[PDB]
Protein backbone atom coordinates (compact mmCIF):
# COMPACT_ATOMS: atom_id res chain seq x y z
CA UNK A 1 0.00 0.00 0.00
CA UNK A 2 1.34 3.33 -1.25
CA UNK A 3 0.34 7.09 -0.46
CA UNK A 4 -1.96 8.48 -2.55
CA UNK A 5 -3.91 11.97 -2.82
CA UNK A 6 -7.23 13.07 -2.95
CA UNK A 7 -9.41 16.22 -3.79
CA UNK A 8 -11.25 18.55 -2.37
CA UNK A 9 -13.46 17.35 -5.73
CA UNK A 10 -13.50 13.85 -4.21
CA UNK A 11 -14.43 15.49 -0.94
CA UNK A 12 -17.70 16.77 -2.22
CA UNK A 13 -18.53 13.78 -4.17
CA UNK A 14 -18.48 11.66 -1.08
CA UNK A 15 -20.85 14.53 0.86
CA UNK A 16 -23.29 14.65 -1.78
CA UNK A 17 -23.72 10.98 -1.95
CA UNK A 18 -24.00 10.80 1.47
CA UNK A 19 -26.67 14.31 2.08
CA UNK A 20 -28.87 13.40 -0.75
CA UNK A 21 -29.01 9.78 0.40
CA UNK A 22 -29.92 10.57 3.91
CA UNK A 23 -27.20 9.03 5.46
CA UNK A 24 -24.52 10.60 8.17
CA UNK A 25 -20.57 10.56 6.97
CA UNK A 26 -18.23 9.24 9.40
CA UNK A 27 -14.69 10.18 7.58
CA UNK A 28 -11.66 8.09 8.56
CA UNK A 29 -8.45 10.64 8.92
CA UNK A 30 -5.08 9.48 7.92
CA UNK A 31 -3.02 8.26 11.55
CA UNK A 32 0.30 7.62 10.42
CA UNK A 33 0.98 10.73 9.43
CA UNK A 34 3.42 11.16 12.87
CA UNK A 35 6.49 13.93 13.80
CA UNK A 36 10.13 12.67 15.15
CA UNK A 37 8.93 11.89 17.93
CA UNK A 38 6.29 9.39 16.63
CA UNK A 39 3.27 11.88 17.89
CA UNK A 40 0.40 12.23 15.33
CA UNK A 41 1.32 14.97 12.68
CA UNK A 42 -2.14 16.90 12.79
CA UNK A 43 -1.60 19.37 9.76
CA UNK A 44 -3.28 17.51 7.31
CA UNK A 45 -6.11 16.59 8.92
CA UNK A 46 -6.54 20.87 9.44
CA UNK A 47 -6.76 21.10 6.24
CA UNK A 48 -9.75 19.03 5.47
CA UNK A 49 -11.25 20.19 8.47
CA UNK A 50 -10.70 23.82 7.30
CA UNK A 51 -12.05 23.02 4.25
CA UNK A 52 -15.28 21.21 5.51
CA UNK A 53 -15.71 23.85 7.45
CA UNK A 54 -15.67 26.49 4.91
CA UNK A 55 -18.17 24.34 2.84
CA UNK A 56 -20.66 23.65 5.78
CA UNK A 57 -20.59 19.90 6.33
CA UNK A 58 -21.90 18.38 8.69
CA UNK A 59 -19.08 15.35 9.51
CA UNK A 60 -17.84 12.95 11.89
CA UNK A 61 -14.68 11.70 12.28
CA UNK A 62 -12.30 8.61 12.98
CA UNK A 63 -8.60 8.49 12.65
CA UNK A 64 -7.09 5.16 11.61
CA UNK A 65 -8.24 1.51 10.76
CA UNK A 66 -6.81 -1.32 12.25
CA UNK A 67 -3.86 0.49 14.15
CA UNK A 68 -3.43 -3.26 15.78
CA UNK A 69 -1.68 -4.26 12.01
CA UNK A 70 0.45 -1.02 11.50
CA UNK A 71 4.00 -2.62 11.71
CA UNK A 72 2.16 -5.70 9.08
CA UNK A 73 0.45 -2.42 7.07
CA UNK A 74 3.29 0.92 7.47
CA UNK A 75 6.37 -1.17 9.52
CA UNK A 76 5.59 1.85 12.11
CA UNK A 77 4.50 0.50 15.87
CA UNK A 78 1.88 2.70 17.03
CA UNK A 79 0.97 1.99 21.09
CA UNK A 80 -2.49 2.16 22.52
CA UNK A 81 -1.83 5.10 24.95
CA UNK A 82 -0.08 6.98 22.12
CA UNK A 83 -3.02 6.57 19.78
CA UNK A 84 -5.22 7.76 22.76
CA UNK A 85 -3.33 10.89 22.86
CA UNK A 86 -3.33 11.54 19.17
CA UNK A 87 -7.30 11.22 19.41
CA UNK A 88 -7.03 13.72 22.63
CA UNK A 89 -5.23 16.11 19.97
CA UNK A 90 -8.28 15.83 17.15
CA UNK A 91 -10.89 16.19 19.79
CA UNK A 92 -9.15 19.79 20.47
CA UNK A 93 -8.84 20.66 16.95
CA UNK A 94 -12.78 19.43 16.20
CA UNK A 95 -13.73 21.94 19.31
CA UNK A 96 -11.32 24.76 17.46
CA UNK A 97 -13.39 24.08 14.37
CA UNK A 98 -16.95 26.20 13.28
CA UNK A 99 -18.74 22.36 14.42
CA UNK A 100 -17.01 22.08 17.73
CA UNK A 101 -19.64 19.45 18.64
CA UNK A 102 -19.29 16.73 15.81
CA UNK A 103 -18.78 13.19 17.16
CA UNK A 104 -15.65 11.42 16.92
CA UNK A 105 -14.79 7.41 17.44
CA UNK A 106 -12.65 4.93 17.34
CA UNK A 107 -10.27 3.03 17.31
CA UNK A 108 -11.30 0.81 14.83
CA UNK A 109 -9.31 -2.32 16.02
CA UNK A 110 -9.90 -5.68 14.64
CA UNK A 111 -11.08 -8.16 16.70
CA UNK A 112 -9.96 -8.84 20.35
CA UNK A 113 -6.44 -11.05 20.35
CA UNK A 114 -4.61 -10.65 23.31
CA UNK A 115 -2.61 -8.26 21.13
CA UNK A 116 -5.68 -5.99 20.26
CA UNK A 117 -7.29 -6.28 23.72
CA UNK A 118 -4.29 -5.05 25.18
CA UNK A 119 -3.81 -1.82 22.32
CA UNK A 120 -7.83 -1.40 22.81
CA UNK A 121 -7.43 -1.57 26.75
CA UNK A 122 -4.43 1.23 27.03
CA UNK A 123 -6.68 3.64 24.41
CA UNK A 124 -9.57 3.72 26.06
CA UNK A 125 -7.72 4.25 29.37
CA UNK A 126 -5.71 7.55 27.70
CA UNK A 127 -8.45 8.42 25.13
CA UNK A 128 -11.69 7.27 25.69
CA UNK A 129 -13.18 10.21 27.35
CA UNK A 130 -13.05 11.83 24.13
CA UNK A 131 -14.77 9.53 21.81
CA UNK A 132 -18.10 9.22 21.71
CA UNK A 133 -18.43 5.68 20.72
CA UNK A 134 -16.03 2.57 21.15
CA UNK A 135 -15.45 0.88 17.25
CA UNK A 136 -13.92 -2.62 16.70
CA UNK A 137 -14.40 -5.19 13.58
CA UNK A 138 -15.16 -8.27 12.75
CA UNK A 139 -15.16 -11.00 10.39
CA UNK A 140 -16.15 -14.36 10.49
CA UNK A 141 -13.67 -16.22 7.67
CA UNK A 142 -11.19 -15.85 5.68
CA UNK A 143 -12.48 -15.12 1.91
CA UNK A 144 -9.35 -17.11 0.51
CA UNK A 145 -10.27 -19.55 2.27
CA UNK A 146 -13.96 -19.78 3.33
CA UNK A 147 -16.32 -22.41 2.17
CA UNK A 148 -20.19 -22.88 1.69
CA UNK A 149 -20.07 -25.33 4.79
CA UNK A 150 -18.61 -22.21 6.91
CA UNK A 151 -21.34 -19.61 5.84
CA UNK A 152 -24.23 -22.42 6.86
CA UNK A 153 -22.23 -23.67 10.12
CA UNK A 154 -23.78 -22.47 13.58
CA UNK A 155 -20.28 -23.13 14.79
CA UNK A 156 -18.92 -20.55 13.15
CA UNK A 157 -22.19 -18.14 13.75
CA UNK A 158 -21.21 -18.53 17.36
CA UNK A 159 -17.66 -17.40 17.15
CA UNK A 160 -18.96 -14.18 17.09
CA UNK A 161 -20.42 -14.17 20.64
CA UNK A 162 -17.26 -14.53 22.31
CA UNK A 163 -15.52 -11.93 20.20
CA UNK A 164 -18.36 -9.36 21.54
CA UNK A 165 -17.94 -10.30 25.25
CA UNK A 166 -14.40 -9.84 24.71
CA UNK A 167 -14.94 -6.49 23.81
CA UNK A 168 -17.65 -5.54 26.42
CA UNK A 169 -14.84 -6.99 29.39
CA UNK A 170 -12.16 -4.54 27.83
CA UNK A 171 -15.01 -1.58 27.72
CA UNK A 172 -16.79 -2.44 31.26
CA UNK A 173 -12.75 -2.16 32.69
CA UNK A 174 -12.33 1.24 31.50
CA UNK A 175 -14.90 2.91 30.41
CA UNK A 176 -18.63 1.23 31.37
CA UNK A 177 -21.44 2.56 29.69
CA UNK A 178 -19.61 4.13 26.94
CA UNK A 179 -21.45 2.86 23.31
CA UNK A 180 -20.13 0.00 21.20
CA UNK A 181 -20.34 0.08 17.60
CA UNK A 182 -18.86 -2.38 15.02
CA UNK A 183 -16.63 0.05 12.82
CA UNK A 184 -16.38 -2.71 10.18
CA UNK A 185 -17.87 -6.05 9.68
CA UNK A 186 -18.60 -8.64 6.68
CA UNK A 187 -19.00 -12.95 6.18
CA UNK A 188 -15.52 -12.70 4.82
CA UNK A 189 -12.04 -10.68 5.06
CA UNK A 190 -9.87 -10.39 1.82
CA UNK A 191 -12.49 -8.99 -0.18
CA UNK A 192 -15.23 -11.65 0.43
CA UNK A 193 -15.63 -15.34 -0.75
CA UNK A 194 -16.06 -15.56 -4.26
CA UNK A 195 -19.88 -16.48 -5.11
CA UNK A 196 -20.79 -16.63 -1.45
CA UNK A 197 -20.29 -13.09 0.09
CA UNK A 198 -22.17 -11.54 -2.88
CA UNK A 199 -25.34 -14.45 -2.43
CA UNK A 200 -28.52 -15.55 -0.27
CA UNK A 201 -26.08 -18.00 1.98
CA UNK A 202 -24.40 -14.64 2.79
CA UNK A 203 -27.40 -14.13 4.65
CA UNK A 204 -27.52 -16.51 7.21
CA UNK A 205 -24.49 -14.66 8.99
CA UNK A 206 -25.40 -11.27 8.38
CA UNK A 207 -28.98 -11.62 9.73
CA UNK A 208 -27.38 -13.80 13.08
CA UNK A 209 -24.57 -10.56 13.03
CA UNK A 210 -27.56 -8.27 13.07
CA UNK A 211 -29.43 -10.12 15.79
CA UNK A 212 -26.61 -11.09 17.71
CA UNK A 213 -25.19 -7.41 17.78
CA UNK A 214 -28.89 -5.94 19.13
CA UNK A 215 -29.11 -8.71 21.73
CA UNK A 216 -25.77 -8.13 23.28
CA UNK A 217 -25.62 -4.30 23.44
CA UNK A 218 -23.48 -3.20 20.07
CA UNK A 219 -25.44 -0.11 19.25
CA UNK A 220 -24.46 0.45 15.69
CA UNK A 221 -23.21 -2.14 13.06
CA UNK A 222 -21.55 -1.07 9.82
CA UNK A 223 -21.50 -3.55 6.82
CA UNK A 224 -18.13 -3.47 5.02
CA UNK A 225 -19.55 -2.67 1.80
CA UNK A 226 -22.36 -1.45 0.49
CA UNK A 227 -20.53 -0.97 -3.15
CA UNK A 228 -16.95 -1.52 -4.00
CA UNK A 229 -14.56 -4.24 -5.40
CA UNK A 230 -15.17 -6.94 -2.18
CA UNK A 231 -17.69 -9.36 -3.00
CA UNK A 232 -19.59 -8.70 0.33
CA UNK A 233 -20.84 -5.53 -1.19
CA UNK A 234 -24.95 -5.19 -0.85
CA UNK A 235 -24.81 -3.50 -4.42
CA UNK A 236 -22.73 -4.93 -6.89
CA UNK A 237 -20.85 -3.56 -10.48
CA UNK A 238 -23.60 -2.69 -12.21
CA UNK A 239 -25.71 -0.66 -9.52
CA UNK A 240 -28.38 -3.97 -8.56
CA UNK A 241 -28.92 -4.82 -5.42
CA UNK A 242 -27.95 -8.37 -3.91
CA UNK A 243 -29.40 -10.69 -1.53
CA UNK A 244 -28.04 -9.08 1.46
CA UNK A 245 -29.28 -5.40 0.06
CA UNK A 246 -33.05 -6.70 0.17
CA UNK A 247 -32.32 -8.40 3.42
CA UNK A 248 -31.03 -5.39 4.99
CA UNK A 249 -34.10 -3.17 3.55
CA UNK A 250 -36.84 -5.81 5.09
CA UNK A 251 -34.84 -5.12 8.17
CA UNK A 252 -34.96 -2.33 8.43
CA UNK A 253 -38.77 -1.85 7.34
CA UNK A 254 -39.45 -4.15 10.34
CA UNK A 255 -37.51 -4.08 12.79
CA UNK A 256 -36.97 -2.09 15.83
CA UNK A 257 -35.29 -0.12 18.33
CA UNK A 258 -36.40 -1.87 21.11
CA UNK A 259 -34.56 -5.34 21.50
CA UNK A 260 -36.29 -8.55 23.00
CA UNK A 261 -35.75 -11.85 23.67
CA UNK A 262 -36.40 -15.47 22.18
CA UNK A 263 -35.51 -18.81 22.48
CA UNK A 264 -36.36 -21.89 21.79
CA UNK A 265 -37.48 -25.03 23.91
CA UNK A 266 -35.13 -27.76 24.52
CA UNK A 267 -31.12 -28.75 24.28
CA UNK A 268 -30.74 -27.60 20.64
CA UNK A 269 -30.44 -24.01 20.16
CA UNK A 270 -27.73 -24.57 17.42
CA UNK A 271 -29.20 -24.17 13.91
CA UNK A 272 -33.19 -22.69 14.70
CA UNK A 273 -32.01 -18.89 15.53
CA UNK A 274 -34.32 -16.87 16.74
CA UNK A 275 -34.48 -12.67 18.05
CA UNK A 276 -37.23 -10.74 18.86
CA UNK A 277 -37.57 -7.02 19.25
CA UNK A 278 -40.42 -4.28 18.97
CA UNK A 279 -41.97 -3.57 15.40
CA UNK A 280 -40.65 -0.78 14.20
CA UNK A 281 -43.11 2.12 14.75
CA UNK A 282 -42.77 3.79 11.28
CA UNK A 283 -43.62 1.45 9.57
CA UNK A 284 -47.37 2.75 8.66
CA UNK A 285 -49.37 -0.99 8.52
CA UNK A 286 -48.20 -1.91 12.30
CA UNK A 287 -49.46 -0.18 15.66
CA UNK A 288 -47.68 0.29 18.89
CA UNK A 289 -47.31 -3.15 20.78
CA UNK A 290 -46.41 -4.98 17.79
CA UNK A 291 -43.54 -7.44 17.76
CA UNK A 292 -40.88 -8.24 14.99
CA UNK A 293 -39.50 -12.03 15.23
CA UNK A 294 -36.95 -12.68 12.92
CA UNK A 295 -35.78 -16.48 12.69
CA UNK A 296 -32.91 -18.43 10.22
CA UNK A 297 -33.45 -21.84 9.65
CA UNK A 298 -30.48 -23.66 9.32
CA UNK A 299 -31.49 -27.02 8.99
CA UNK A 300 -31.93 -29.58 6.13
CA UNK A 301 -35.81 -29.50 7.12
CA UNK A 302 -38.43 -27.15 7.53
CA UNK A 303 -39.23 -26.57 11.31
CA UNK A 304 -42.80 -25.32 12.24
CA UNK A 305 -42.38 -22.38 15.35
CA UNK A 306 -45.23 -22.28 17.75
CA UNK A 307 -45.73 -18.94 19.54
CA UNK A 308 -45.94 -18.76 23.10
CA UNK A 309 -49.46 -17.41 25.14
CA UNK A 310 -50.53 -14.90 25.32
CA UNK A 311 -49.75 -14.25 21.22
CA UNK A 312 -50.53 -17.68 19.95
CA UNK A 313 -54.14 -16.57 18.43
CA UNK A 314 -52.91 -13.34 16.86
CA UNK A 315 -52.63 -12.25 13.50
CA UNK A 316 -49.04 -13.19 12.18
CA UNK A 317 -48.05 -11.41 8.64
CA UNK A 318 -44.97 -13.50 7.10
CA UNK A 319 -42.00 -11.84 5.58
CA UNK A 320 -40.18 -15.06 4.34
CA UNK A 321 -37.01 -15.00 2.02
CA UNK A 322 -36.10 -17.51 -0.23
CA UNK A 323 -33.76 -17.77 -3.44
CA UNK A 324 -34.59 -17.34 -6.68
CA UNK A 325 -33.31 -20.74 -9.09
CA UNK A 326 -31.47 -21.95 -10.28
CA UNK A 327 -28.89 -21.70 -8.19
CA UNK A 328 -30.07 -22.55 -4.73
CA UNK A 329 -28.30 -20.80 -1.89
CA UNK A 330 -25.53 -19.53 -4.49
CA UNK A 331 -28.45 -17.44 -6.01
CA UNK A 332 -28.15 -13.66 -6.47
CA UNK A 333 -31.43 -13.44 -6.67
CA UNK A 334 -33.95 -13.61 -3.92
CA UNK A 335 -37.85 -13.85 -3.31
CA UNK A 336 -40.16 -12.60 -0.91
CA UNK A 337 -42.98 -14.87 0.21
CA UNK A 338 -42.80 -16.46 -3.27
CA UNK A 339 -41.98 -12.57 -5.16
CA UNK A 340 -38.75 -11.70 -7.07
CA UNK A 341 -37.59 -8.90 -5.25
CA UNK A 342 -36.10 -6.20 -8.04
CA UNK A 343 -36.59 -2.42 -8.53
CA UNK A 344 -39.37 -0.72 -10.12
CA UNK A 345 -36.98 1.34 -11.69
CA UNK A 346 -33.79 3.16 -11.38
CA UNK A 347 -35.90 5.69 -9.08
CA UNK A 348 -38.27 2.93 -7.76
CA UNK A 349 -37.93 0.17 -4.61
CA UNK A 350 -40.85 -2.32 -4.90
CA UNK A 351 -43.28 -2.92 -2.27
CA UNK A 352 -42.38 -5.24 0.79
CA UNK A 353 -45.52 -7.32 0.57
CA UNK A 354 -46.39 -9.34 3.68
CA UNK A 355 -48.34 -12.47 3.77
CA UNK A 356 -50.98 -12.65 6.27
CA UNK A 357 -51.02 -16.28 7.94
CA UNK A 358 -54.35 -18.41 9.19
CA UNK A 359 -54.71 -16.66 12.76
CA UNK A 360 -53.45 -19.62 15.24
CA UNK A 361 -51.48 -21.42 12.99
CA UNK A 362 -47.60 -22.49 13.32
CA UNK A 363 -44.63 -20.48 11.66
CA UNK A 364 -43.46 -22.45 9.17
CA UNK A 365 -39.79 -21.90 8.40
CA UNK A 366 -38.26 -23.56 5.59
CA UNK A 367 -34.95 -25.76 5.39
CA UNK A 368 -32.00 -22.88 4.65
CA UNK A 369 -34.00 -19.96 5.04
CA UNK A 370 -34.64 -16.64 7.17
CA UNK A 371 -38.08 -14.93 7.66
CA UNK A 372 -39.53 -11.85 9.59
CA UNK A 373 -42.66 -12.40 11.25
CA UNK A 374 -44.81 -9.66 12.74
CA UNK A 375 -47.47 -10.26 15.11
CA UNK A 376 -49.97 -8.34 15.05
CA UNK A 377 -51.94 -6.64 17.70
CA UNK A 378 -49.39 -8.16 20.42
CA UNK A 379 -50.15 -4.92 22.72
CA UNK A 380 -46.65 -5.26 24.56
CA UNK A 381 -46.41 -2.83 26.84
CA UNK A 382 -42.64 -2.32 26.73
CA UNK A 383 -42.93 -1.40 22.96
CA UNK A 384 -45.88 1.14 23.22
CA UNK B 1 -40.80 -33.98 15.50
CA UNK B 2 -39.96 -30.69 13.75
CA UNK B 3 -42.57 -28.64 15.70
CA UNK B 4 -40.92 -26.05 18.04
CA UNK B 5 -42.09 -24.05 21.23
CA UNK B 6 -40.77 -20.61 21.26
CA UNK B 7 -40.35 -18.54 24.85
CA UNK B 8 -40.53 -14.77 24.70
CA UNK B 9 -39.40 -12.28 26.91
CA UNK B 10 -41.44 -9.44 26.64
CA UNK B 11 -41.37 -7.14 29.99
CA UNK B 12 -39.18 -4.03 29.04
CA UNK B 13 -36.26 -3.53 26.18
CA UNK B 14 -33.32 -4.83 27.14
CA UNK B 15 -31.11 -3.28 25.03
CA UNK B 16 -31.84 -0.28 22.80
CA UNK B 17 -30.18 -0.13 19.54
CA UNK B 18 -29.72 3.14 17.20
CA UNK B 19 -32.45 3.87 14.39
CA UNK B 20 -29.08 3.77 12.24
CA UNK B 21 -28.14 0.55 13.64
CA UNK B 22 -28.03 -0.69 10.35
CA UNK B 23 -25.53 1.20 8.42
CA UNK B 24 -22.55 0.76 5.73
CA UNK B 25 -19.51 1.56 4.79
CA UNK B 26 -17.54 2.55 1.33
CA UNK B 27 -14.28 1.34 1.52
CA UNK B 28 -11.51 4.24 1.05
CA UNK B 29 -9.94 2.84 -1.75
CA UNK B 30 -12.93 3.60 -3.57
CA UNK B 31 -11.63 7.30 -3.88
CA UNK B 32 -8.67 6.00 -6.21
CA UNK B 33 -10.71 4.57 -9.01
CA UNK B 34 -10.77 7.02 -11.88
CA UNK B 35 -14.37 6.73 -12.17
CA UNK B 36 -15.09 7.63 -8.24
CA UNK B 37 -17.48 10.77 -8.85
CA UNK B 38 -19.22 8.35 -12.09
CA UNK B 39 -19.95 5.56 -9.54
CA UNK B 40 -21.17 7.69 -6.97
CA UNK B 41 -23.04 10.05 -8.96
CA UNK B 42 -25.21 7.36 -10.04
CA UNK B 43 -29.13 7.92 -9.49
CA UNK B 44 -29.93 4.11 -9.18
CA UNK B 45 -27.17 3.90 -6.49
CA UNK B 46 -28.65 6.79 -4.96
CA UNK B 47 -32.28 5.41 -4.80
CA UNK B 48 -30.58 2.27 -3.34
CA UNK B 49 -28.71 4.09 -0.62
CA UNK B 50 -31.84 6.47 0.35
CA UNK B 51 -33.46 2.77 0.83
CA UNK B 52 -31.22 2.21 4.03
CA UNK B 53 -31.57 5.90 5.78
CA UNK B 54 -31.14 6.04 8.39
CA UNK B 55 -28.32 5.18 8.38
CA UNK B 56 -23.95 6.32 9.07
CA UNK B 57 -21.94 5.52 6.50
CA UNK B 58 -18.19 4.93 7.31
CA UNK B 59 -16.14 6.27 4.62
CA UNK B 60 -12.61 4.30 5.85
CA UNK B 61 -10.38 0.98 5.37
CA UNK B 62 -7.06 0.05 5.34
CA UNK B 63 -6.23 3.11 2.66
CA UNK B 64 -7.61 5.26 5.28
CA UNK B 65 -3.89 5.51 6.28
CA UNK B 66 -2.29 6.13 3.11
CA UNK B 67 -4.42 8.62 2.19
CA UNK B 68 -2.99 12.47 2.15
CA UNK B 69 -5.42 15.63 1.52
CA UNK B 70 -3.84 17.99 -1.03
CA UNK B 71 -5.88 21.51 -1.38
CA UNK B 72 -4.22 21.45 -5.09
CA UNK B 73 -5.39 18.78 -7.07
CA UNK B 74 -8.07 19.15 -9.65
C1 LIG C 1 -29.99 -33.74 7.37
O1 LIG C 1 -29.45 -33.36 8.65
C2 LIG C 1 -29.18 -34.48 9.51
C3 LIG C 1 -28.88 -33.97 10.92
O2 LIG C 1 -29.95 -33.10 11.34
C4 LIG C 1 -31.01 -33.79 12.06
O3 LIG C 1 -31.82 -34.67 11.26
C5 LIG C 1 -32.61 -34.03 10.22
C6 LIG C 1 -33.38 -35.09 9.42
C7 LIG C 1 -33.54 -33.01 10.86
O4 LIG C 1 -34.50 -33.68 11.70
C8 LIG C 1 -32.76 -32.02 11.73
O5 LIG C 1 -33.70 -31.24 12.44
C9 LIG C 1 -31.90 -32.76 12.76
O6 LIG C 1 -31.11 -31.83 13.51
C10 LIG C 1 -28.05 -35.35 8.93
O7 LIG C 1 -27.77 -36.47 9.79
C11 LIG C 1 -28.45 -35.81 7.53
O8 LIG C 1 -27.31 -36.41 6.91
C12 LIG C 1 -28.94 -34.63 6.69
N1 LIG C 1 -29.52 -35.09 5.44
C13 LIG C 1 -29.06 -34.81 4.22
C14 LIG C 1 -27.82 -33.97 4.02
O9 LIG C 1 -29.66 -35.26 3.26
C1 LIG D 1 -11.28 -4.06 6.86
C2 LIG D 1 -10.46 -3.00 6.10
O1 LIG D 1 -10.60 -1.72 6.71
C3 LIG D 1 -10.85 -2.97 4.63
O2 LIG D 1 -10.17 -1.96 3.85
C4 LIG D 1 -10.56 -4.35 4.03
O3 LIG D 1 -10.94 -4.30 2.63
C5 LIG D 1 -11.40 -5.43 4.74
C6 LIG D 1 -11.20 -6.80 4.14
O4 LIG D 1 -10.20 -7.53 4.44
O5 LIG D 1 -12.04 -7.21 3.32
C7 LIG D 1 -11.11 -5.43 6.25
N1 LIG D 1 -9.75 -5.93 6.59
C8 LIG D 1 -9.79 -6.90 7.72
C9 LIG D 1 -8.43 -7.57 7.96
C10 LIG D 1 -8.59 -8.66 9.02
C11 LIG D 1 -7.51 -9.73 8.89
C12 LIG D 1 -7.49 -10.72 10.05
C13 LIG D 1 -6.16 -11.49 10.04
C14 LIG D 1 -6.03 -12.54 11.15
C15 LIG D 1 -4.64 -13.21 11.14
N2 LIG D 1 -4.23 -13.73 12.44
N3 LIG D 1 -4.85 -14.56 12.98
N4 LIG D 1 -5.46 -15.39 13.52
C1 LIG E 1 3.71 18.00 9.82
O1 LIG E 1 3.59 17.75 8.41
C2 LIG E 1 3.95 18.83 7.54
C3 LIG E 1 3.64 18.41 6.11
O2 LIG E 1 4.04 17.05 5.87
C4 LIG E 1 5.41 19.20 7.80
O3 LIG E 1 5.86 20.25 6.93
C5 LIG E 1 5.53 19.64 9.26
O4 LIG E 1 6.87 20.08 9.54
C6 LIG E 1 5.13 18.47 10.17
N1 LIG E 1 5.21 18.85 11.57
C7 LIG E 1 6.03 18.29 12.48
C8 LIG E 1 5.93 18.84 13.87
O5 LIG E 1 6.80 17.39 12.23
C1 LIG F 1 4.01 3.98 23.93
O1 LIG F 1 4.70 4.67 22.89
C2 LIG F 1 5.14 5.98 23.28
C3 LIG F 1 5.54 6.76 22.03
O2 LIG F 1 6.52 6.05 21.26
C4 LIG F 1 6.24 5.77 24.33
O3 LIG F 1 6.85 7.03 24.68
C5 LIG F 1 5.61 5.09 25.55
O4 LIG F 1 6.59 4.81 26.57
C6 LIG F 1 4.89 3.80 25.16
N1 LIG F 1 4.00 3.39 26.24
C7 LIG F 1 4.03 2.20 26.83
C8 LIG F 1 3.02 1.97 27.92
O5 LIG F 1 4.83 1.34 26.52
Amino acid sequence: FKNSTYSRSSVDVLYTFANCSGLDLIFGLNALLRTADLQWNSSNAQLLLDYCSSKGYNISWELGNEPNSFLKKADIFINGSQLGEDFIQLHKLLRKSTFKNAKLYGPDVGQPRRKTAKMLKSFLKAGGEVIDSVTWHHYYLNGRTATREDFLNPDVLDIFISSVQKVFQVVESTRPGKKVWLGETSSAYGGGAPLLSDTFAAGFMWLDKLGLSARMGIEVVMRQVFFGAGNYHLVDENFDPLPDYWLSLLFKKLVGTKVLMASVQGSKRRKLRVYLHCTNTDNPRYKEGDLTLYAINLHNVTKYLRLPYPFSNKQVDKYLLRPLGPHGLLSKSVQLNGLTLKMVDDQTLPPLMEKPLRPGSSLGLPAFSYSFFVIRNAKVAACI
Amino acid sequence: QDVVDLDFFTQEPLHLVSPSFLSVTIDANLATDPRFLILLGSPKLRTLARGLSPAYLRFGGTKTDFLIFDPKKE
